[PDB]
């Protein structure tokens, strides 16, 4: 049975992935005056399977990889990881309940790191070693303030367990708390995804099968990071007698986190590579040691200690 | 032997989809493209590096900074808290010299 | 009569300053933005269902090249060859011999489409309105052989879209 | 008589021509001071 | 008449060497950079032969203009500006042979 | 047969799939471009057919030849047409691409882009209007939907 939870667990999330694929398409043509994909299936229902299928029938170019060995390893490791990160998030109950969830989480994004590295110094491409280590640089600093923020936060869940998170957020979103390290934390998110504008446009060497595997890691991992962030700052309501309920707010919280992706993705120009790492290591990296030092004081200056247990 | 499991499951399913994503796709038969890779023959700058040194102190300063939430039960409050700030500070100590000197060149 | 953009100093008051910093800090000009991108989200599309609705067209509309005939049925060609002559591309290659009747009919009334820049100056040259672009846009080919329009080609494309073109022409020639 | 297409008597209506970017939003005082007291209602 | 470059034929001589020198000693990377089938003697031998072409030239003048020329395909060779089609148009390959005897011509058209 | 029916209606779905979510590359090169911008444009929306404009070559499978081949961008054309992966479709926008049109005298000017690359579809027209170039993709389709490449495998 619980080989059944598994596959209910990762089945699900790649058909959502697929699907995001038309919400996404659809949402910016229709915040550009346009009609999202409307030919293929009703409303485009179908235009994901389409695509599915018309790559997995694409002639695979070979990029002439340094490692066919490593730059086989990329994908696995990418989809793995993104797989792997859903399994301790509490959907009422988790799949696997570690006292530790939020930093086995941060871990996992951390070894997701090496498939863009990895990646890039297979394929035996300058363009493609230059625009991976870009890719390492914009992570990297990503994951100081996401630390630094998810430290801050759960400074008042009272541990690293993430389904105590829903306990803390009973009575009052912990947004309304953090609000601040509730938007670098969102802001983070976008920069960890490289979701725009924290984009690079213009792993590439990847063909048919291979990018999709990448690409469908990179959308799980976009709507694993939203339900992180729901569950951080938007907690809901969960009666232990009906689970249904807290499964159905806190999915479309995520949803909504992800329409946000998709909504900043075609509202703003893209930023730039000094721009970036400027925002990142001289605008949210101070404000976050300063906030860390409130939420440190905060609790012992105010008696509101969380429970240990 | 869960986690386990998970991890087994999930590895597997990734390198089979690898499977059917690699192999499985070229055995269509698509001519042959006879076009050599021609390659005809280093920014190695320090801007890249200098973003990965201070990102592994930072992040060795931050796993000091883990330990915070269980911390925070401590009898001694007030030593747990000036030692909290201790490590808060000299982190930002180091931001503040790598800003003020030449850095943060990105 | 000019006009400086930009070229506007900052206020340096408390109350300025402060709102400059909460625009800086609390990204409001962001959120407006993001705010007007949501407004064009609950617009109407304005996307017309090809190929069951089409874009609007005026009469003057120039496209697919067609002789024409009078309205007895005898081709409105009399092999002047002064559209040849105007096609800026040339394009038309006209060969005209004296008909078994005795009147100047063309032999061969050659226009390569993938050559012609669909200028318009053919229909604005000839004297007798037997060359007219027509209104048909989509005729696209697989090869490129058929690009290249013989004279019955033309005289085919003449007589499928006459009643369009001849109402166009209606339309249209007391402007010219 | 002639029938070219011409302005109507008395013209077309005036047409916009200056940036209209409307001012909304509260005061940065204000801004601030909401942000805070959803902070301090939070802490409590 | 105001010289381009050289004064005397003797002069434009000396730069019509320094082009063959720089002409002889790129070849061989040419070859490498482009991965160029002929050998390092066939471009060499080309070099020979396009600069053999204009060895009736009498006027320092055009001597020095031909240089500039020869200088500035040498200068897109060197900086891979040319690509390798490019490279190739020197030796006319697809192009068919068309003969010089009189009675081979005429059995092949009315070429003049 | 059976085998004969199974290999057809597999044929179809393999159709379907590379029609309905056919990516293309801009290739724009000269004033053919700009209709074609106007065909992703809202009015006309070439993703609403599931049609979107792919940046990479490398993912794309239509080069949509917008605009004057000239001799100096020829050799380009045609090193980007043979990096494109199979299947692999050209479709020739303009008369200029078609068969040079306005500059088919000129001295640097490709007469056609049918003899650097092979053309599937030719839109006619300077620029063909963008419901044309439409129209030109849509058979474009329709072209793919008669392939019959598993069936002549299994009948060979
Ligand atoms: C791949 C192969 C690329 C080959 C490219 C070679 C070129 O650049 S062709 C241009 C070369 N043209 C010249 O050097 C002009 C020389 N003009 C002359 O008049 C000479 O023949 C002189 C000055 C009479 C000297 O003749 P000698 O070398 O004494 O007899
Ligand atoms: S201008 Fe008109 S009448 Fe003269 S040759 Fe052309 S089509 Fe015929
Ligand atoms: S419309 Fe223009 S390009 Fe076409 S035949 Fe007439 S003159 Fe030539
Ligand atoms: S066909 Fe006409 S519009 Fe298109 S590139 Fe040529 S001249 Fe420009």
């Amino acid at each position: 049975m619980f080989m059944i939870n598994i596959l209910s667990l990762i089945i699900p999330i790649l058909l959502a992935v697929a699907f995001l694929t038309l919400v996404e398409r659809k949402v910016l043509g229709y915040m550009q005056l346009r009609k999202g994909p409307n030919v293929v299936g009703p409303y485009g229902l179908l235009q994901p399977i389409a695509d599915a299928l018309k790559l997995f029938t694409k002639e695979p170019l070979r990029p002439a990889t340094s490692s066919i060995s490593m730059f086989i390893i990329a994908p696995i490791l990418a989809l793995s990881l993104a797989l792997t990160m859903w399994v301790p998030l509490p959907m009422p109950y988790p799949l696997i309940n570690m006292n530790l969830g939020v930093l086995f989480m941060l871990a996992m994004s951390s070894l997701a790191v090496y498939s863009i590295l990895w990646s890039g110094w297979a394929s035996n491409s300058k363009y493609a070693l230059i625009g991976a280590l870009r890719a390492v640089a914009q992570t990297i600093s990503y994951e100081v303030t996401l630390a630094i923020i998810l430290l801050s936060v759960l400074l008042m869940n009272g541990s690293y367990t993430l389904s105590t998170l829903i306990t803390t957020q009973e009575h009052i979103w912990m947004i309304f708390t953090s609000w601040p390290l509730a938007m670098m934390w969102f802001i983070s998110t976008l920069a960890e995804t490289n979701r725009a504008p924290f984009d690079l446009t213009e792993n590439v060497e990847y063909a048919a099968g291979p990018f999709a595997m990448f690409f469908m890691a990179e959308y799980a991992n976009i709507i694993m990071m939203n339900a992180f962030t729901a569950i951080l700052f938007l907690g809901a309501s969960h009666d232990p007698h009906t689970p249904e309920l807290y499964t159905i707010n806190f999915v479309l919280k995520t949803l909504a986190l992800t329409i946000t992706f998709l909504w900043i993705r075609a509202s703003y120009p893209r930023f730039r590579y000094d721009q970036l790492m400027h925002l990142l290591w001289k605008s949210f990296l101070p404000l976050t040691l300063a906030l860390c030092m409130w939420h440190i004081s905060l609790p012992i200056m105010t008696a509101s200690i969380p429970p240990q247990s | 032997m869960n986690i386990m499991l998970t991890l087994l499951t999930n590895v597997t399913l990734a390198s089979l989809l690898v499977l059917i994503a690699f192999w499985l796709p070229q055995l269509n038969a698509y001519s042959e493209k006879t076009s050599p890779y021609e390659c005809g023959f280093l920014p190695f700058s320090m801007k890249f590096f200098l973003v990965a040194i201070t990102f592994l102190l930072f992040d060795l300063e931050i796993a000091l900074l883990l330990p915070l939430p269980w911390a925070s039960q401590t009898n001694n409050l007030k030593t747990m808290l000036t030692m909290a700030l201790f490590l808060l500070i000299l982190l930002a100590a180091s931001l503040a010299y790598e800003w003020t000197q030449k850095g943060l060149e990105w | 009569t000019y006009k400086f953009v930009n070229m506007r100093e900052p206020s340096m008051d408390m109350k300025s300053v402060t709102d400059r910093a909460a625009q800086t800090l609390l990204w409001t000009e962001l959120v407006r933005g993001l705010g007007m991108t949501l407004s064009y989200l609950f617009r109407e599309p304005a996307t017309i269902n090809y190929p069951f609705e089409k874009g609007p067209l005026s009469p003057r509309f120039r496209g697919e090249h067609a002789l024409r005939r009078y309205p007895s049925g005898e081709e409105r060609c009399i092999a002047c060859k002064l559209c040849e002559a105007v096609c800026p591309a040339q394009a038309i290659t006209i060969e005209a011999e004296p008909r078994a009747d005795g009147s100047r009919r063309t032999t061969r009334y050659d226009i390569d489409m993938t050559k012609c820049i669909y200028c318009g100056f053919c229909q604005e040259a000839c004297p007798v309105d037997a060359i007219v672009e027509g209104p048909n846009f989509e005729f696209s080919t697989e090869t490129h052989e058929e690009l290249l329009y013989n004279k019955e080609k033309l005289l085919n494309n003449g007589d499928k879209w006459e009643a369009e073109i001849a109402a166009n022409i209606q339309a249209d020639y007391l402007y010219r | 008589k002639v029938k070219q297409d011409m302005p109507p008597p008395g013209g077309y209506g005036p047409i916009d021509y200056k940036r209209n970017l409307p001012r909304r939003g509260l005061s940065g005082y204000s801004m601030f001071a909401v942000g805070i007291g959803t902070l301090l209602f939070g802490y409590w | 008449v105001k010289p381009i470059f050289s004064r005397d034929m003797n002069e434009a001589k000396r730069r019509v060497r320094e082009l063959y020198r720089a002409w002889y000693r790129e070849v061989p990377n040419t070859v490498h950079l482009f991965q160029l089938d002929i050998s390092v003697k066939q471009g060499r031998d080309k070099v020979r032969e396009m600069f053999m072409k204009n060895a009736h030239v009498t006027d320092p003048r055009v001597v020095d203009l031909l240089v500039i020329k020869g200088k500035m395909e040498l200068e897109e060779t060197i900086n891979v500006w040319k690509q390798r089609t490019h490279i190739m148009r020197f030796f006319h390959e697809t192009e068919a042979p068309r003969p010089t005897d009189f009675l081979s011509k005429f059995y092949v058209g009315h070429d003049p | 047969s059976r085998g004969e029916y199974v290999v057809a209606k597999l044929d179809d779905l393999v159709n379907w799939a590379r029609r309905s979510s056919l990516w293309p590359m801009t290739f724009g090169l000269a004033c053919c471009a700009v209709e074609m911008m106007h065909m992703a444009a809202p009015r006309y929306d070439m993703d609403r057919f599931g049609v979107v404009f792919r940046a990479s070559p490398r993912q794309s499978d239509v080069m949509i030849v917008a605009g004057t081949l000239t001799n100096k961008m020829a050799p380009a054309l045609r090193k980007v047409y043979d990096q494109m992966p199979e299947p692999r479709y050209v479709v020739s926008m303009g008369s200029c691409a078609n068969g040079g049109g306005y500059y088919h005298y000129s001295y640097s000017v490709v007469r056609g882009c049918d003899r650097i690359v092979p053309v599937d579809i030719y839109v006619p027209g300077c620029p063909p209007t963008a419901e044309a170039l439409l129209y030109g993709i849509l058979q474009l389709q329709r072209k793919i939907k008669r392939e019959k490449r598993l069936r002549i495998w299994y009948r060979r």
